[PDB]
């Protein structure tokens, strides 16, 4: 079974304490007690259950930085197996 | 078909309509043909076309097809 | 046709709803299986293009 | 431009990632033992359990990682290698580049570390299939079981010496440590009562085939008293001796492929064992049972007709596809998948050293990949339903529609689409033995891809489509993050391999 | 139109009772 | 204040770099007042009104320094620049002006404008590189990307997405359709190597779009366009109306992807993605196992064509080492004189080739035998049967044959099996479709019956008639499947027309357009149906052994499009009120009068409006660029040239009186099935008078049209 701890310390659960309000009077004589803990989960307004909710920039910016390292790596490579220090264009290039 | 209640919690298609349907059209064409411009520019460079009307091919030019000299 | 019920005015018209997976969203575990999945795939990207692409 | 850096790079990863490895397993084995008195799980949050499971997740991938690059380093030295032999036509000149060890670390078993394209593949398959398994595996590991979370980390270092030695015996007995650790998981991890047997017969069977390539291994080693594949090479064995060792080590590897008629404990133990161990089993220790297969044969000169052998393992092909449409279980179902895909694969080994090797790694690979997502999708199922018959579960797509499109597609994968490296695997060996034989090529591909093809997606379209009616109270949700993630990673990997260099394939 | 519909009923999919033994050789 | 000095900074550096470039050209002032001897009123001299060339030639001096700092962090090169101290490289680049040479700032800014101008796009250009490639990869991504984002776009969403890029996809097309069929074109696009299948080999993902491709998928993408734009209203209020258009959507993107195949491996993802996607289209109701079945069989008839389809690849690739379509097809003829050793038979390798190719285009364009997957594969939704029965996947073994050609004409087993098994094929086709009472299951039996016609066109050995053929049916099919489609959705999905009739008035377009897609299909006299029969019975070889069968089974098939066309027409529609009350009364009350008032779609009308529009348009362009005097057709490939143009050209009077005797038959049928009374009427002695009247006149109109005048 799970064993791990609820209450977090990174952050404060959100929470709505005002949706389930437990009754404090007029108790009859057969009546339960009530429920101490009534508050319930609150989700943020602007979410979606059914998509990513990533809204970062990171890996868009890391495919990015990894694309553009293959590029230069790829022109640094020709460049030493063509025997030069950089790609020398040709005035015109034709389909293969 | 008459229309039945759906769950909330499966995410299926059945009568899913979006009332933003017309931004996320927008931004799910575009960039799509952005990309298959990208790739038809890769594509375009690989392409063989027969020579137009009125063109002959010189079979003592490079385009000519060759032989192997073993 | 007929009788037609706008989107509006429709009761059983859903709108796009349902959990794309079955984590919870509110779960306060420090669970880290997707993470290891995500760094695979990224890794594995990363490896296929820094070193094999060209 | 290739460069004396390049080779003790790809050495020195080889060795360090090894010792990496095991460095880890010390240190976690250590935790585990000296932090505990009676070394299983104490049920609380503040556990060794979690830090074990970090520890041992975070080990098998980053050593993936880093044999990703090793693996990279050994494919340019490899080439480069075969160029210099090949490059240099003058005669007073030969390639005599003598390299010296690492001062840090020493050579493990006092060996030379020998690497091949094959044995890199078998290491990338451990990685991958012992990583998809041991995620596959947290739910089955909790008190007084825990110690199994090291499994796959032996399994890794195990075959790491394994596939990375020149010595025939250390070749032979990190073949025969894979039992082991197989049997205790499936004796202990296992959860159905059935599973005791299955692993009574796995460990029989197993072992009558090990016995085989022992009698096998000490024919080679007393003839030729050396320990060398070099060494054999400077050796020459009799036409009997030759066809006593090629009918030992094909039957005693064919009883791990498994081959017709040697499968009975691989459907017993698919049947009984659990999830994460039957995507290790079919996926990985097969293969091992092919490399094994390789590196024996090629070494040795044999003068007899493969005839035999051949019609054994297309005997195998047939037998396994002919039963697909009578298993109303999803899980025998994918293993009889793999019986077919392993005897295909060990066909492609009949014809010694040729260019039939090649198709026989490639579908090694492919089989692993293919044989993890289907296992791991019935293991999905069975979490999910609570059952894997037929006849219990259907309408899978209605309630769980990710489960039912990733079945879907990999039926699709599974039916050799060519945009996946199935497709490549089939058309190599297919064109190989259409060019050797094709009459018994067309009853082959009748067979699998057909009748088989057939039977598979039977059981398998009707659990996807159908009506969910009964049950709904228990009805379960979709499919999680990292099972999700664990299917695309098996799709992209069939899909992307197929871009792999054609230099090694 | 004309009359408040209910919902479409659960008596469009009936479950199905098993009646008889799923045979091996029906398999 | 900011876009103040940006002006005066832009205005202050174009003037100094038309100072500098204006003064160093001719190699004079190219240095000499640049770097002055010091004079420091000359200092400022330079470095104040040059200063915006200076200050930005600083940026230079540290914008490139620090990049190549990145390009030592990321590929260890050049050892940074340990040879200057940074306080010499930036002095030296900065008071270096020679960057600024032949530089113009307008007009960077100029050529940066007219880098995206459209009004030089060029047609020469569009000749050159296919833009049809970008369309139809928009079209499939666009489909991938809605079947992967069905919750972002909703029903909407994703319909005018899917019909923005199936539209785009058409409008591309139709160009080069006339380029490519008139004026000789043809493209090979390569795609990137795509996979290694052989010990240093390595196939490429490659296209060809010629003539049999072009031709193809037009006809695919046109019946695909107005299908799509009919799907939506057919599925009004469906639960999945994006599923389905997305299915669609996944197999015209399928069968394009095959006909444009330029490799045999290509052509083999092609036929599987066929294969799959008509399995999902026809397992639409995913719920019922009742369809799991049919869409099961359909399934394993798939596999068993991928098999055939797979071995056949095999033994081209064993034989000649090569995929590519246009070389294999260039010199199969070195291996006409070649043969297998396969078991104990010693097979001519053309003759197995062709087999195992013939066999996979039986499977898939449904022959005799073969064809028991077609009628339940009926239990798809209607536009799902019309873009399988039109075109696709029942023309998909006619595309195997157009495609491969040349290795047909050297085969014996072709020779033989062609034309025995299309004219078999078309006459159980008709004959089943003239007895059929359920309309969707009609229509697919007079797809089977074409599918022969097509088979035996091709043996005919003129693949003109091939290409005609295949183009009228499929338009006309199509057209006929909306209609009976919308017929049955009015029905409440009673497809039998035995509980039909009296929907004339309720369906008034559907039986106007029925009509007239009836008679042009079932290939009544006066129509294109009628000329394309006439072509397929010119072509007609007559040296077979089975002659005698084979002519009699093409008779009986031709004469079988009368009897279905007139029994579907006028059950569903000018029959008796066979149908339920429900269906007629709740369509009639006097409330629904209204001017919106409709049993199907205005855009369904319009749909099928268009399509019959343009599919006429199209034929009459075929018919030109063939049929006409001057033979206009680009080349098909094909040396094996035979004389059945000769007897189109100029017959003798033999074949016009075959000819002759054909129609008349048709005619007879036409008169039975016009006044065969089997019901009891009060018309009944007032229709045998009108029988005797019409003849009398008949033979009238003829004395005085032939003779009198
Ligand atoms: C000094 C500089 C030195 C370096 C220089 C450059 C060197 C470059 C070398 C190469 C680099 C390679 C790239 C980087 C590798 C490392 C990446 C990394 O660690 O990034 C961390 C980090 C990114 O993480 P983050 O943004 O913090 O949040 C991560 C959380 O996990 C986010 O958590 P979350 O849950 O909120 O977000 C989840 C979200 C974010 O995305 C992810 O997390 C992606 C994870 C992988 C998902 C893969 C899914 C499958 C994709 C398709 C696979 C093939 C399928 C088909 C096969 C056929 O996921 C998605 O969006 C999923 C997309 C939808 C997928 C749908 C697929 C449907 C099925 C389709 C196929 C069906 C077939 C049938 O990087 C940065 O922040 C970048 C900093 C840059 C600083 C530069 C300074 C200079
Ligand atoms: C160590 C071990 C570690 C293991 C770790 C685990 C991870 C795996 C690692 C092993 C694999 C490593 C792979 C590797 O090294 O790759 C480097 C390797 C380096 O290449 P290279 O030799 O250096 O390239 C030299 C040049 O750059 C020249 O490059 P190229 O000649 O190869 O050209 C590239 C070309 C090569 O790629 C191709 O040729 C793609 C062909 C396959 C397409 C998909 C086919 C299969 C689809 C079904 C899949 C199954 C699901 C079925 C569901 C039903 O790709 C493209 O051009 C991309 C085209 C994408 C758009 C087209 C999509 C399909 C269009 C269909 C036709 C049009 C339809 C409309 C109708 C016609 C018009 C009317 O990378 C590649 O080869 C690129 C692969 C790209 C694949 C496609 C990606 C598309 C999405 C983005
Ligand atoms: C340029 C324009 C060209 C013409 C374009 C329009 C064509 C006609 C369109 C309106 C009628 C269409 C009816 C279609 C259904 C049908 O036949 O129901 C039987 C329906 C059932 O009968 P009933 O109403 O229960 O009463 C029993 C008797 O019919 C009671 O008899 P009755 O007293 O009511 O009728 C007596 C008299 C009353 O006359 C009229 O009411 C004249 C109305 C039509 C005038 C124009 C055509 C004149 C004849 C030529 O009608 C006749 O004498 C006509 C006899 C026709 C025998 C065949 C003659 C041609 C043989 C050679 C082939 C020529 C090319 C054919 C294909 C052309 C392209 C589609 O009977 C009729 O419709 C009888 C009238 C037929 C008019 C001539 C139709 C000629 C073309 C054949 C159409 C049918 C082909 C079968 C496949 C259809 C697939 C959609
Ligand atoms: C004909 C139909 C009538 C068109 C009238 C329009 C002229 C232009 C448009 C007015 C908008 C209506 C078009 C449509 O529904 O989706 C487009 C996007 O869609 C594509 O951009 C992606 C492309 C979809 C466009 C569909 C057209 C299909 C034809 C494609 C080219 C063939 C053209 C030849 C046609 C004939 C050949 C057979 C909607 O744009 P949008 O995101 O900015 O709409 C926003 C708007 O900008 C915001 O201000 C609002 O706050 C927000 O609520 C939302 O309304
Ligand atoms: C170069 C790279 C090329 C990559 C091509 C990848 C093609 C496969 C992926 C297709 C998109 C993702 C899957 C979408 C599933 C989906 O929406 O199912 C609907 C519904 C989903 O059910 P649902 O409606 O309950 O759920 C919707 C919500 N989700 C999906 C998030 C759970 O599934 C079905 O109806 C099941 C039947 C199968 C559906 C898919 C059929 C077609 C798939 C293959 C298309 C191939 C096109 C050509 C490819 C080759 C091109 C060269
Ligand atoms: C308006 C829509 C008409 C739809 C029905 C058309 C029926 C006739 C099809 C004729 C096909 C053959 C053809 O192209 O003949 C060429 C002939 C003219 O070319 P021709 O006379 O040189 O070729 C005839 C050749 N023989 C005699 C051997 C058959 O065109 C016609 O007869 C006119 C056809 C209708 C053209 C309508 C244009 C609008
Ligand atoms: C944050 C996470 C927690 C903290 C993690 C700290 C990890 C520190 C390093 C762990 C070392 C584990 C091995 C312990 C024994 C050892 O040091 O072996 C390395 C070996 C020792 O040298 P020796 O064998 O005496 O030979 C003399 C030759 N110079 O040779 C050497 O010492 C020379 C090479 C340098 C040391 C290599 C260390 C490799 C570590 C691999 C990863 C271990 C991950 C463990 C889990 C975390
Ligand atoms: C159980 C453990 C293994 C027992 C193996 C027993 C093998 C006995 C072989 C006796 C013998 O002499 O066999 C010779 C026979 C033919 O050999 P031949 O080609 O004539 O040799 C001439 C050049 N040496 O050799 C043969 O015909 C080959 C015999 C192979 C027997 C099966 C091998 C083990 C299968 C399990």
């Amino acid at each position: 079974r799970q064993n791990f701890a609820k209450n977090i310390t990174t952050t404060d659960i959100p929470k709505d304490s005002h949706h389930f309000a437990a009754k404090r009077s007029g108790f009859t004589q057969t009546e339960q007690a009530p429920f101490a803990y009534n508050d319930v989960y609150q989700y943020p307004k602007d979410y979606k259950p059914w998509n990513y909710n990533y809204k970062g920039n990171g890996v868009l910016l890391a495919l990015f930085l990894g694309s553009a390292f293959s590029l230069v790596a790829y022109e640094r490579s020709y460049a030493s197996k063509t025997g030069r220090y950089q790609r020398k264009v040709q005035q015109n290039y034709y389909q293969i | 078909f008459q229309k039945y209640p759906i769950p909330r919690y499966l995410h299926v298609g059945q009568w899913i309509v979006n009332k933003n349907w017309k931004w996320n059209t927008f931004h799910m064409f575009f960039p799509t043909a952005i990309l298959c411009f990208m790739v038809w520019r890769n594509s375009m460079i690989s392409t063989a076309k027969p020579p137009n009307y009125g063109e002959y091919v010189d079979p003592q030019s490079p385009v000519a097809p060759k032989a192997i000299k073993y | 046709d007929a009788y037609y019920h706008d989107d509006t005015h429709e009761g059983l018209m859903n709108e796009p709803h349902g959990y794309l997976t079955m984590d919870d969203p509110m779960d306060l575990r420090p669970n880290y299986e997707k993470s290891a999945l995500e760094l695979l795939f990224l890794v594995s990207g990363g490896a296929i293009l820094a070193l094999m692409l060209g | 431009m290739f460069n004396l850096n390049t080779i003790y790079l790809s050495r020195i990863f080889i060795e360090f990632n090894f010792y990496f490895l095991f460095f880890l397993f010390l240190i976690s084995s250590i935790i585990f033992y000296f932090s505990k008195i009676i070394s299983i799980q104490n049920l609380n949050q503040n556990s060794v359990f979690n830090f074990l499971k970090l520890a041992n997740i975070f080990g098998i991938l980053i050593s993936f990682f880093i044999h990703i690059i090793s693996f990279w380093f050994y494919c340019i030295y490899s080439y480069n290698l075969s160029l210099n032999i090949f490059s240099d036509i003058n005669l007073y000149n030969s390639n005599s580049i003598e390299l010296l060890n690492n001062s840090l670390l020493p050579n493990y078993f006092k060996s030379n570390i020998t690497i091949d394209f094959f044995g890199l593949i078998l290491l990338t398959l451990a990685y991958i299939v012992g990583f998809v398994s041991i995620l596959a595996l947290d739910t089955r590991l909790y008190w007084k079981n825990i110690k199994y979370i090291f499994s796959f980390t032996i399994f890794l270092l195990i075959v790491y010496v394994y596939v990375t030695v020149s010595n025939i015996l250390l070749f032979f007995m990190c073949y025969e440590l894979l039992l082991i650790p197989s049997f205790l998981i499936v004796y202990f991890v296992s959860p159905s009562r059935r599973a005791i047997q299955a692993s009574l017969y796995f460990v029989i069977w197993t072992q009558l085939g090990s016995l085989l390539v022992l009698i096998a291994i000490s024919y080679i080693i007393s003839i030729t008293n050396t320990y060398e594949f070099n060494d054999l090479k400077y050796f020459n064995f009799t036409n009997s001796e030759s066809t006593i060792i090629i009918f030992l080590i094909f039957l005693g590897f064919g009883f791990k492929a498994p081959i017709w008629p040697f499968h009975y404990w691989l459907t017993k133990t698919h049947v009984e064992a659990p999830s994460g161990f039957s995507i290790y089993l079919s996926g990985f220790l097969v293969k091992t049972a092919l490399y094994g297969f390789y590196k024996f044969n090629t070494s040795i000169f044999i003068d007899i007709d493969s005839s035999i052998f051949i019609a054994i393992c297309i005997m195998g092909v047939v037998d396994s596809s002919l039963k697909m449409w009578g298993q109303t279980d999803l899980k025998k179902l994918v293993a009889y998948g793999t019986i077919q895909e392993m005897n295909i694969i060990y066909l492609a080994f009949c014809w010694g050293d040729s260019c039939a090797i090649l198709g026989g790694i490639l579908f090694s690979a492919t089989h692993a990949f293919l044989s993890a997502l289907m296992f791991f999708l019935v293991d999905c199922i069975y979490r999910r339903y609570h059952t894997r018959s037929l006849v219990e579960v259907n309408g899978i797509l209605h309630i769980t529609p990710n489960l039912g499109l990733s079945i879907l597609f990999m039926l699709v994968f599974f039916s050799g689409i060519p945009g996946t490296i199935k497709f490549i695997s089939e058309f190599y060996i297919f064109s190989g033995l259409l060019e050797a034989s094709p009459f018994i090529c067309f009853i082959l591909m009748l067979v699998a891809n057909v009748l088989g093809l057939i039977g598979f997606s039977k059981s398998w379209f009707n659990a996807t489509f159908g009506m969910p009616k009964k049950n709904t109270k228990y009805l379960p949700m979709d499919l999680s993050f990292k099972e999700s993630y664990i299917i695309l990673y098996c799709f992209f990997f069939l899909f992307i391999f197929s871009y792999f260099s054609s230099i090694f394939f | 139109h004309g009359w408040d519909r209910p919902d479409v009923p659960l008596s469009f999919n009936p479950l199905y009772v098993h009646k008889r033994e799923l045979s091996i050789f029906d398999t | 204040l900011f876009l103040l000095f940006f002006i005066v900074n832009l205005y202050w550096f174009n003037s100094g770099l038309i100072f500098f470039n204006s003064v160093y050209k001719i190699h004079h002032d190219a240095w000499t007042l640049i770097f002055q001897t010091d004079s420091i009123l000359n200092k400022l001299k330079i470095y104040f009104f040059l200063l915006p060339l200076y200050i930005s030639s600083f940026i230079h001096s540290i914008s490139t320094w620090y990049y190549n700092y990145i390009l030592n962090f990321l590929l260890f090169s050049e050892n940074l620049n340990t040879n200057t101290n940074f306080v010499d490289y930036i002095t030296y680049n900065t008071l270096l002006l020679s960057k600024f040479e032949d530089f113009n700032l307008f007009v960077y800014i100029k050529t940066l404008l007219i880098t995206f101008d459209i009004r030089q796009i060029n047609l020469d250009f569009l000749n050159e590189y296919p833009i049809i490639l970008l369309t139809g990869l928009l079209f499939l991504f666009t489909t991938i990307f809605s079947l992967i984002c069905l919750s972002y776009l909703g029903l909407y969403g994703v319909f005018i997405l899917n019909l923005a890029s199936i539209l785009l996809f058409w409008l591309s097309m139709l160009y080069y359709f006339n380029l490519i069929v008139s004026e000789n074109y043809y493209y090979y696009i390569s795609l990137g190597k795509w996979m290694y299948l052989s010990n240093g080999f390595r196939v490429s993902f490659d296209l060809l779009i010629d003539l049999t491709s072009i031709s193809f998928s037009f006809l695919t993408l046109t019946i695909g366009v107005f299908v799509y734009i009919y799907t939506f209203s057919y599925f009004r209020y469906e639960p999945l109306v994006e599923r389905l258009i997305l299915f669609l959507n996944s197999f015209m993107i399928s069968m394009i992807l095959l006909v444009s195949s330029g490799n045999f491996i290509v052509l083999f993802l092609g036929w599987e993605l066929i294969g799959l996607t008509s399995f999902f289209l026809i397992n639409f109701w995913s719920t019922r196992v009742g369809t799991l079945k049919a869409a099961f069989k359909a399934f394993s008839f798939n596999k068993l064509s991928d098999l055939f389809l797979f071995f056949a690849i095999l033994i081209i690739f064993s034989t000649t080492y090569n995929l590519d379509i246009l070389s294999f097809n260039n010199q199969i003829y070195l291996y006409e004189s070649y043969n297998i050793d396969m078991f104990y038979w010693s097979i001519n390798l053309i003759e197995i080739i062709s087999f195992f190719f013939i066999s996979c285009a039986f499977i898939k364009s449904a022959q005799f035998g073969a064809h028991i997957w077609l009628p339940d594969s009926m239990e798809a939704p209607v536009p799902a049967s019309a873009l399988i029965h039109s075109a696709t996947l029942v023309s998909a073994g006619i595309y195997l044959l157009l495609r491969l050609s040349p290795l047909f004409e050297l085969s014996k087993y072709a020779y033989f099996i062609l034309p025995l098994i299309g004219s078999v094929t078309a006459f159980y086709g008709g004959l089943v479709s003239a007895f059929q009472s359920d309309t969707k299951k009609t229509l697919a039996y007079s797809t089977i019956s074409h599918c022969g016609f097509l088979m035996v066109s091709y043996s005919t050995g003129v693949l003109e008639f091939v290409i005609l053929y295949l183009y009228v049916h499929g338009f006309f099919k199509a057209a006929t499947f909306l209609c009976v489609g919308n017929v049955n959705r009015f029905n409440r999905n009673i497809q039998d027309f035995k509980r039909m009739g009296g929907f004339y008035k309720y369906l008034p377009f559907e039986c106007l357009a029925s009509f007239v897609c009836m008679i042009n299909l079932s290939g009544l006299p006066l129509t294109l149906g009628f000329y394309i029969k006439h072509l397929l019975f010119i072509g007609l070889v007559e040296s077979y052994t089975l002659y005698p069968l084979i002519f009699s089974s093409l008779i009986l098939g031709a004469i079988a499009g009368v009897f279905y066309s007139y029994r579907l027409f006028y059950s569903i529609f000018f029959d008796t009120k066979k149908g339920k009350k429900a269906i007629y009364l709740q369509a009639s009350r006097i409330i629904l009068n209204s001017k919106f008032y409709s049993n199907t779609s205005l855009a369904s009308n319009l749909s099928i409006t268009f399509l019959v529009l343009i599919s006429y348009t199209v034929i009459l362009y075929l018919y030109c660029t063939t049929l006409n005097n001057y033979y206009s057709l680009s080349d098909l490939k094909s040396i094996y040239i035979n004389n059945a143009y000769s007897y189109f050209y100029k017959p003798d009077y033999n074949f016009l009186n075959a000819v002759s005797i054909l129609n008349w038959f048709v005619i007879i049928l036409l008169i039975s099935v016009i006044y065969l009374n089997w019901r009891w009427s009060y018309y009944y002695t007032k229709s045998i008078d009108s029988l005797s009247k019409f003849i009398l006149f008949s033979f009238f109109f003829f004395i005085f049209s032939k003779y009198i005048l």
